[PDB]
C-alpha cells in the first residue's frame, strides 16, 4: 500500500579531469523511473520506465536545468570538502546525496529523507523533525553551522513535504498497473551428495519481485543457522530476482527436512522439501 | 520531480 | 576509504547444456565507483560484456550488474574477474551452476 520517492545523485573528482562526473537517479516505489548523466554527449534528464513519456518537453527542460543546477553545487561543494578535510589535489572524490519521500497506504508523508555522504560516509544528514541536523565529523560542523544560519532546513522541508507529495501522487496516476505489481516466487529444491555420509538441501526461489525475500529451514524443527549458507539476494536482469538457501544433512535422512519462502506476493509461506 | 538543494557545503 | 566488492556468478535462468542463456556477474558493496570487470570464457576475456548504470545502495556503496549472452557446455568455464584499489590484486569468482 506504500510509496516512496528518491533521487539518488553522485559527483566524482579524479585527479586529473577538468570537471567532475555528476549522476542522478530518480526512482518510484524503488523502481528507476528517470536518469541524469553529465558523461552523456548532451546531457538531459532522460524516461527510464515507459510509463514516463507521457511528460511533454516542458517537463524535461525544467528537470535537466535543475540537474545542471545540482552538478555546479555538487562542483562547489567538493571543493569546500576538499578544504574542509585539509585534502591535497591529485586525489579521487566522492559526494553522494539521498532524495525526499515515503508515503503511507492513505498517501500521506509518512517520512522526509536528506542525506548527504563524502568518500563513502555519512556526513550530514537532516532529522526526521525536518528541522534539525546531524553531523558526525568535526569538519562538517562548518556546514552544520552554515546550514543551520542560513535556515536551510525550512528550504528542504517544504520540498519534501510539498513537491516530493505531490509529484510522487501524480507519479503513481501515471503508471498504475507497471507499479502495481509484485511477482511471486517459484521455489524449488536440489539435491548435492557431498563427502559421505552427508549432503547439501538447496531451496530456490526464482523468478519474484520486489527483491526482499526470507528462506528458512526447519529440521522437522523451528529454526536452523548451524552451517545454513545462504546467497544475498540477486537480480536476474529481467527485472526479478533470484535467492538460494541451503543446509548440510544426513543421507537417507532428508525427507524430515523443510524450506519456507517467504513473499510479499504469496498468500501465505511457501512449503516444500526434496522431491525425489 | 527533482530537488534543487539551498546552501552549498 | 575503501569498500571491498562482493561478487556473484550465476545464469538468469536454469542452465542446461547446449540452451543459450544470460551469464551474470553481480558486484556489490564498493567505493570507490570506479572498478573494472572482465567476464570470462576458459580465461579469457568475453568481447561482448553489458554492463548496467552506477546505482547506489542505501548504505552509500555501489553495485554493478555485468551480463553476457552464452551457451553453457559440459567443459567451459566461465568467470568473472574484478579490479578494484579495495584490493591489491584482482578478484577471480567461477560459475557454478548449483
Amino acid at each position: 500500500g506504500p510509496h516512496s520517492m528518491r533521487y539518488f545523485e553522485t559527483a566524482v573528482s579524479r585527479p586529473g579531469l577538468e570537471e567532475p562526473r555528476y549522476i542522478s537517479v530518480g526512482y518510484v516505489d524503488n523502481k528507476e523511473f528517470v536518469r541524469f548523466d553529465s558523461d552523456a554527449e548532451n546531457p538531459r534528464y532522460e524516461p527510464r520506465a515507459p510509463w514516463m513519456e507521457q511528460e511533454g518537453p516542458e517537463y524535461w527542460e525544467r528537470e535537466t536545468q535543475k540537474a545542471k543546477g545540482q552538478e555546479q553545487w555538487f562542483r562547489v561543494s567538493l571543493r569546500n570538502l576538499l578544504g574542509y578535510y585539509n585534502q591535497s589535489a591529485g586525489g579521487s572524490h566522492t559526494l553522494q546525496q539521498m532524495s525526499g519521500c515515503d508515503l503511507g497506504s492513505d498517501w500521506r508523508l509518512l517520512r522526509g529523507y536528506l542525506q548527504f555522504a563524502y568518500e563513502g560516509r555519512d556526513y550530514i544528514a537532516l532529522n526526521e523533525d525536518l528541522k534539525t541536523w546531524t553531523a558526525a565529523d568535526m569538519a562538517a560542523q562548518i556546514t552544520r553551522r552554515k546550514w543551520e544560519q542560513s535556515g536551510a532546513a525550512e528550504h528542504y522541508k517544504a520540498y519534501l513535504e510539498g513537491e516530493c507529495v505531490e509529484w510522487l501522487h501524480r507519479y503513481l496516476k501515471n503508471g498504475n498497473a507497471t507499479l502495481l505489481r509484485t511477482d511471486s516466487p517459484k521455489a524449488h529444491v536440489t539435491h548435492h551428495p557431498r563427502s559421505k555420509g552427508e549432503v547439501t538441501l538447496r531451496c530456490w526461489a526464482l523468478g519474484f519481485y520486489p527483491a526482499d525475500i526470507t528462506l528458512t529451514w526447519q529440521l522437522n524443527g523451528e529454526e536452523l543457522t548451524q552451517d545454513m549458507e545462504l546467497v544475498e539476494t540477486r537480480p536476474a536482469g529481467d527485472g526479478t530476482f533470484q535467492k538460494w538457501a541451503s543446509v548440510v544433512v544426513p543421507l537417507g535422512k532428508e525427507q524430515n527436512y523443510t524450506c519456507r519462502v517467504y513473499h510479499e506476493g504469496l498468500p501465505e509461506p511457501l512449503t516444500l522439501r526434496w522431491e525425489p | 520531480k527533482a530537488l534543487y538543494n539551498f546552501a552549498t557545503m | 576509504i575503501q569498500k571491498t566488492p562482493q561478487i556473484q556468478v550465476y545464469s538468469r535462468h536454469p542452465p542446461e547444456n547446449g540452451k543459450p542463456n544470460i551469464l551474470n556477474c553481480y558486484v556489490t558493496q564498493f567505493h570507490p565507483p570506479h572498478i573494472e570487470i572482465q567476464m570470462l570464457k576458459n580465461g579469457k576475456k568475453i568481447p561482448k560484456v553489458e554492463m548496467s548504470d552506477m546505482s547506489f545502495s542505501k548504505d552509500w556503496s555501489f553495485y554493478i550488474l555485468a551480463h553476457t549472452e552464452f551457451t553453457p557446455t559440459e567443459t567451459d568455464t566461465y568467470a568473472c574477474r574484478v579490479k578494484h584499489d579495495s584490493m591489491a590484486e584482482p578478484k577471480t569468482v567461477y560459475w557454478d551452476r548449483d
